């Protein structure tokens, strides 16, 4: 039931899962335009631009092939990506939902059987950090919006290591469980102008404050057959989530085409817990560079329906921020998507395919090639309509 | 053989030829089918058919008549000239009912959808008949609306509702199958009670009649529970708006039931006495699709040898006083069995008074007090398992000498005695203190043709104001299986997660050596996400059958510290649902579990599963 | 027409969703209705 | 359901002429139009405002010293005040 299979999820708080809704994830996270039917969870100011109530749900089916200097393996994971609700309230906008901050998952087996007296290990990990958010956006101007949100982080990360010698039948199983909880605040703004005829200049700025995460660790060692487990004293460690600054800018004509770029930078953080402390692994600042956009042939078309589908594409280069064996781990990928609008309604079905490469095989590291297929549902309906003619 | 060709419409001033052609949906070159043509023009089999006639009659054209005429027939190709007689628009002028000998007019006139001064509509007449039949005081086969004083020139029509009274009293004999077990209810109901004339003994024929108030004395039972209740409901509280006021007094005896093995131990049971009052009214703001529900209830639980799971005070009693408020918005339509559009959002919150704040009692130090330590209440000196004297009034402790185990006197050193868990739990749960929040979101949309997509997301949270007191052992969530409605009065909720057995995903006791390992204690948190694709094969009033495909994922958690909303048990499958008015809702589903059941040694998929239910087991 | 199923409207009484069970089964088998149908079939 | 009350009352004051309940029917007809005008679509608010004035005049013409004169006078104040917004 894990969300990831990458061994790199062991370090830090796990692999960053949420990267935007399918409508924006298919554009490499570029959300410069102030949409009226889609939710831009990463920027609270977008909540004010909503025109109708929006209900979003998304899921993905990931396929990855882990490669190392020894061999290669294939892994597949299926998960639920998000659940968000947007409600337009006059000039204000309110949004609340649940998104996965990070995920921990890996199933490594070191088979040393067939040789008496050889220890076999079965490393496994599960859990992650989830986020609950509540944001409010306000339209300071018809095309200028500002907003803020509060996010509560909560989750449990459990790491289990079972070792069994070839001869004996009773092995040991050490398990580490950490419960994390904390809150953070985000601020954002979006400004849209008109540079040329029918061409607009979209700008968006978002800032996330640093947050403190409280982790309650519990480490216990169990041996097969023995009914009394050996438990270590409980410990409490403090983690610091780094601050994020997302800058976006793009040019394009609304409902016709859009081209934009986004730059995301993270500050200093402390994601090293008691169980993931290593000497060959360090940390650096996260930095993401992405270019994406969309193209709609003819939104108001009555002859062909394929012209009304929003075609999205994007490129992305991310510096995860961890240096393993003196090698910076970076992720490079391309994304493609399409938004099919249900006839007669603003609701649409989003489909996207993302493929890329994370890590490298050099310095005895692991390289991951992934091809993820995602589906998203965006439902829109107009509420709060008063009925006259008393 | 004959082929259709050159279909034209005459006399269609309101609707253009292009709009009608789409409604008819007959193209040139198709085989000549007389039945198909008449069905598309005027579907007499059903009153809600999508025909051209219904298009005109539903918009005030009472005198509309559509008749097809074959113009030419050459080269095996037949040509039709659909003739439409629109006629003048008509409005409702006088609406009166006749035949009500025992029912007041205000009760019937308030349920008529054909308001005077509105354009004639066949849907309103059909809806009015349905609403009049829902009352139950009249004959379902004699609700005949008769048109009177029809004035085509003036464009006004008068409707007279001829009703046949058949007695307000009714007998209820219903049955259903949910949660893997049959459930039946039997009761007598008086749907035309009048509380105004309660003290008036002059009019007491089979209870005072008049207002549309309803009083019912029903009995519901299953394998593990039996409940007797008396309920009073006021459909229109205040007389101005359809505000529902309901009260109920019930007594239930719930036995200990193991949903896994479907076995009931009749020796362990508890009795619940509940009194509830509720007020529900449709809100006008923010919109007319919002409904506010409020309720106040008082319950008294009487445990009788109920020593199971987290219930250590098997011979005590608990009292629950809670207030529940719920906001719901529903705009679904049009058929409740097979919705094609709309959504339903519901948020509820049940809260109890915060007794822990005002009463100065330390629930954490209860186990370290003399009053909560095991003691010998006898008055005769006895001998413990250790072979030593146990004088009356001395504290005791449990010691295992050789194979057998027993109590051993500790003297007056209460600090070394065993804490009485039964007394501590009783003090902690003497007055239930908790808060329950439930969130549900259901959305319906048409993808292509008759196929509709349904998205369902449910959340449930149970907690306590003081962590030292602990979460109450009642009002818990059980996930997995076919699911069952909230028939029990203890707050237990059974959630359906196809592809897995009943209550198979509920957290279990993992203490191993607690003497109760493997027992299902209940979950405090639960979240289910489901997606379905349904296709209707028949949507008639006699029988509504539709097929469905689903993709579900859900999980239950014991505490908030273990809440992982994205660690779910996934499943997939297909099912068939049939609804008949006499036989109720029947459903058969086949789901495949992609995950292993909790507590399983091997991480292997659960596999295929079969679920059968009767009724709305939500 | 009486057997047709319709959603609640502005003129229909509001349903209380925050109360315990009423000892009734929604959309369940109605034996009284079955008995009435059998009589008509005789 | 003020829209249906106007039609129902119009027929009653016509099908049963010379009745002691006419005074009450006249007032309720005015109230039905008053509530329908004060809360109605702004497109046809003027039409309903005029109907309210007509109903008020009929009530006063029937019995000048009507029992509902105090309430009727107050209702007409709102109609006249709101009518000034449409004084094109
Ligand atoms: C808004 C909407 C509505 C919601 C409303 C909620 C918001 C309001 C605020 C609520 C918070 C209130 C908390 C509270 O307070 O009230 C609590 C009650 C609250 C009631 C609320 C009612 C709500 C009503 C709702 C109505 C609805 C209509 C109870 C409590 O209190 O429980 C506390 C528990 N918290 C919970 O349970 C909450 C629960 C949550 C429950 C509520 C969930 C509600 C959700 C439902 C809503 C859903 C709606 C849809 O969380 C969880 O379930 C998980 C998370 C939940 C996930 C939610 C998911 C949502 C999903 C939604 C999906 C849609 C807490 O955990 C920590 C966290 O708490 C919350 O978060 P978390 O829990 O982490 O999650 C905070 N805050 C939060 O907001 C989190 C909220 O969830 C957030 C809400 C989220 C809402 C989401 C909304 C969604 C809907 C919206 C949609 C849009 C977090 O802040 C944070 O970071 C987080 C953040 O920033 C805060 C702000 C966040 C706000 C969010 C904004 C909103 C945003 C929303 C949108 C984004 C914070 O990190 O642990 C405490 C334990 O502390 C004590 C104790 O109990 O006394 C004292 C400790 O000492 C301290 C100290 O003193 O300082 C503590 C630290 O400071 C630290 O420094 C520490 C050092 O490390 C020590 O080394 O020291 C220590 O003991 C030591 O202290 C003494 C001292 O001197 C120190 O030296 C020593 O004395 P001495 O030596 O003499 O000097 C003692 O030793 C003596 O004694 C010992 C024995 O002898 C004695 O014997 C026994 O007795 C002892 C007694 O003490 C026992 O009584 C035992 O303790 C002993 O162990 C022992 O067994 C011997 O020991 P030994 O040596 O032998 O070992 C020893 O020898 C010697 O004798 C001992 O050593 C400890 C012991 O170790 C445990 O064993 O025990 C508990 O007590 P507390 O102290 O009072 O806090
Ligand atoms: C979650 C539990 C807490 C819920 C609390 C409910 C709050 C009650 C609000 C009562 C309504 C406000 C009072 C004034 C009503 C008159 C209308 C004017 C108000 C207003 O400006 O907003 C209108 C619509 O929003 C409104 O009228 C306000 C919207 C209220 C919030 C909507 C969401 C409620 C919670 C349900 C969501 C969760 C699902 C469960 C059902 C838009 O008016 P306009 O178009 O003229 O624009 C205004 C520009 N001039
Ligand atoms: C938080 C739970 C624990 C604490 C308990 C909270 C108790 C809340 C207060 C009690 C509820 C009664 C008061 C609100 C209802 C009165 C409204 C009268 C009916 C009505 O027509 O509604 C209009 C606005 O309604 C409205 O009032 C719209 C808003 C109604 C919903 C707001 C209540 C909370 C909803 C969320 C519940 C779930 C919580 C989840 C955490 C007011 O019109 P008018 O009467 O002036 O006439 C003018 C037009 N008719
Ligand atoms: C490996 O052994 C195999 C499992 O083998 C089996 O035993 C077969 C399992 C049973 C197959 C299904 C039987 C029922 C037929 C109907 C299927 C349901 C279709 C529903 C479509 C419409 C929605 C209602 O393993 C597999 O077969 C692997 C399965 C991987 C599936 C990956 C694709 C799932 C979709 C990804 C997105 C997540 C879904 C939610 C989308 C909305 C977002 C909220």
């Amino acid at each position: 039931q894990q969300g990831t299979a990458s061994p790199y999820s062991f370090y830090g708080i796990g692999d960053i899962k949420f990267k935007g809704t399918l409508e924006y994830r298919s554009m490499a996270g570029v959300a410069v335009e102030q949409d009226s039917i889609h939710l831009n969870i990463e920027n609270p100011a977008s909540y004010a631009s909503l025109m109708q109530t929006t209900f979003t749900v998304g899921g993905t089916f990931g396929t990855s092939t882990l490669k190392s200097n020894t061999g290669s393996a294939k892994a597949q994971r299926t998960t639920f990506d998000y659940l968000a609700v947007g409600i337009p309230v006059g000039k204000f906008g309110v949004s609340f939902g649940l998104i996965p901050l990070s995920s921990v998952g890996y199933k490594i087996l070191d088979d040393n059987t067939a040789t008496e007296g050889a220890v076999s290990s079965q490393l496994s990990g599960k859990g992650g950090i989830n986020k609950v958010y509540f944001g409010v956006g306000y339209k300071i101007k018809p095309h200028w919006t500002i907003g803020a949100d509060v996010q509560y982080n909560f989750g449990k990360i459990t790491t289990t290591s079972i070792e069994q010698v070839t001869g004996v039948q009773n092995g040991t199983s050490e398990s580490n469980a950490s419960t994390l909880s904390g809150a953070n605040f985000d601020l954002g703004t979006m400004y849209q102008t008109k540079i040329y005829k029918k061409v607009n200049l979209f700008t968006s700025l978002s800032y996330t404050f640093s947050s403190n995460l409280n982790s309650e660790n519990v480490r216990e060692i169990n041996v097969s057959g023995d009914p009394d487990p050996y438990a270590y004293p409980a410990s409490t460690t403090k983690l610091k989530l780094p601050s994020r600054v997302i800058i976006g800018a793009g040019i394009g004509e609304s409902r016709k085409w859009l081209v934009g770029t986004t730059l995301a930078f993270q500050g200093e953080g402390q994601l090293t817990n008691y169980y993931n402390a290593m000497d060959n692994v360090r940390y650096e600042n996260y930095a993401k560079y992405a270019i994406g956009g969309y193209y709609i042939p003819n939104y108001t078309s009555f002859t062909s329906y394929l012209s009304r589908i929003t075609y999205r594409a994007g490129l992305k280069y991310e510096k995860i921020g961890l240096i393993v064996n003196n090698e910076s781990i970076k992720d490079v990928g391309m994304t493609l998507g399409a938004g099919i609008p249900i006839p007669g309604y603003f609701s649409n079905v989003n489909i996207g395919i993302e493929f890329g490469k994370k890590g490298t095989v050099s310095s005895n590291l692991v390289q991951e090639n992934y091809v993820n297929f995602s589906v998203g549902f965006s439902f829109n309906d107009k509420w709060f309509v008063k009925s006259k003619f008393n | 053989k004959y082929y259709f060709g050159n279909i034209k419409f005459l006399g269609n001033t309101v609707y253009s030829d292009q709009q009608l052609n789409r409604y008819l949906g007959i193209k040139k070159g198709e085989t000549y089918n007389g039945v198909l043509l008449e069905k598309r023009i005027a579907d007499n089999t059903k009153p809600d058919g999508e025909d051209i006639t219904n298009l005109y009659q539903n918009n005030g054209y009472l005198f509309s008549k559509i008749n097809a005429v074959e113009v030419k027939t050459v080269n095996d190709t037949i040509d039709f000239e659909i003739r439409i007689t629109e006629g003048p628009i008509a409005y409702f002028n006088k609406i009166y009912v006749t035949g009500n000998d025992k029912t007041n007019d205000h009760v019937i006139y308030r349920e008529l959808r054909t308001k005077p001064g509105n354009k004639y509509s066949k849907e309103e007449l059909v809806r009015t008949i349905r609403e009049i039949g829902q009352l139950g005081f009249f004959d379902p086969e004699s609700i005949k609306p008769e048109f009177r004083n029809v004035d085509p020139a003036a464009g006004t029509v008068d409707i007279e509702y001829q009703l046949v009274e058949k007695g307000s009293s009714q007998v209820e004999l219903q049955g259903g199958y949910g949660g893997g077990g049959f459930i039946g209810t039997l009761g007598l109901s008086f749907n035309n009670f009048s509380a105004r004339k309660l003290f008036d003994k002059d009019a007491y024929k089979p209870l005072p009649m008049g207002d549309g108030q309803k009083v019912a004395l029903r009995l519901q039972g299953s394998t593990y529970f039996q409940t007797y209740s008396l309920s009073f409901s006021e459909p229109w509280f205040g007389g101005k708006k359809p505000v529902q006021f309901s009260s109920s007094i019930s007594y239930s005896k719930q036995f200990n039931y193991n949903y896994s093995s479907r076995d009931v131990n009749r020796n362990q049971s508890f009795n619940i006495f509940t009194v509830q009052v509720g007020l529900a009214k449709r809100l006008t703001v923010p919109d007319d699709y919002f409904v506010l529900s409020q309720s106040v209830s008082y319950q008294h639980y009487d445990l009788n040898n109920y020593y199971t799971g987290l219930f250590t005070f098997g011979n005590g009693a608990s009292r629950n006083l809670a207030y529940t408020i719920g906001l719901s918005r529903s705009n679904k339509g049009v058929n409740p069995i097979f919705p094609t559009y709309g959504s339903e959002f519901s948020i509820s919150a049940k809260v109890t008074p915060p007794y822990s704040l005002f009463n100065n009692i330390n629930y954490g130090d209860l186990q370290n007090q003399k009053e909560y330590k095991t003691q010998y209440t006898g008055t005769t000196t006895t001998t413990g398992i250790d072979g030593q004297a146990i004088n009356p009034g001395d504290y005791t402790k449990t010691e295992t000498v050789n194979g057998q185990s027993g109590t051993v006197s500790v003297g007056s050193d209460y600090k070394s005695a065993d804490t009485d868990v039964g007394k501590v739990d009783q003090k902690k749960y003497n007055w239930l203190e908790y808060y329950k929040v439930k969130f549900k979101a259901d959305w319906y949309t048409k993808i292509y043709g008759k196929l509709v997509l349904r998205t369902l997301t449910e959340f449930g949270f149970l907690g306590a104001y003081d962590q030292s007191r602990g979460v109450v052992p009642f009002e818990r969530f059980y996930l997995g299986g076919d699911g069952m409605a909230n028939y029990s009065m203890d707050g237990r909720e059974t959630i359906q997660l196809r592809g897995y057995p009943n209550n198979s995903l509920t957290p279990i006791i993992e203490d191993r050596n607690s003497s109760r390992y493997g027992q299902q204690i209940g979950a405090t948190i639960y979240n289910k996400f489901s997606m379905e694709l349904r296709y209707p094969i028949t949507l008639k009033s006699s029988a509504s059958i539709y097929a469905l495909t689903f993709l579900e994922a859900g999980s239950s958690y014991p505490t908030f510290k273990d809440y992982n909303p994205f660690d779910l048990n996934r499943s997939a499958g297909a099912g068939l649902r049939v609804f008949m008015p006499a036989f109720g809702l029947l459903g058969i589903d086949f789901g495949y579990g992609f995950d292993a059941l909790p507590g399983s040694t091997t991480n292997k998929a659960n596999g295929w599963e079969t679920h059968f239910i009767i009724g709305q087991q939500f | 027409y009486v057997d047709m199923q319709f959603e609640d409207d502005r003129q229909s009484t509001a349903k209380n969703t925050v109360m315990y069970s009423d000892q009734t089964i929604k959309y369940g088998t109605d034996f009284v209705r079955i008995f009435k149908d059998v009589k008509k079939l005789l | 359901d003020y829209k249906s009350a106007l039609v129902a009352f119009d027929n009653f004051i016509a099908d049963f002429p010379g009745t002691p309940l006419k005074e009450d029917a006249l007032f309720y007809k005015y109230d039905s139009a008053y509530q329908l005008a004060i809360n109605s679509v702004p497109s046809k608010m003027e039409e309903r405002l005029h109907v309210a004035q007509t109903a008020y005049a009929n009530l006063m013409k029937y019995k000048s010293d009507t029992k509902y004169k105090e309430k009727a006078d107050q209702m007409n104040a709102r109609v006249e005040t709101d009518l000034q917004k449409f004084t094109k």
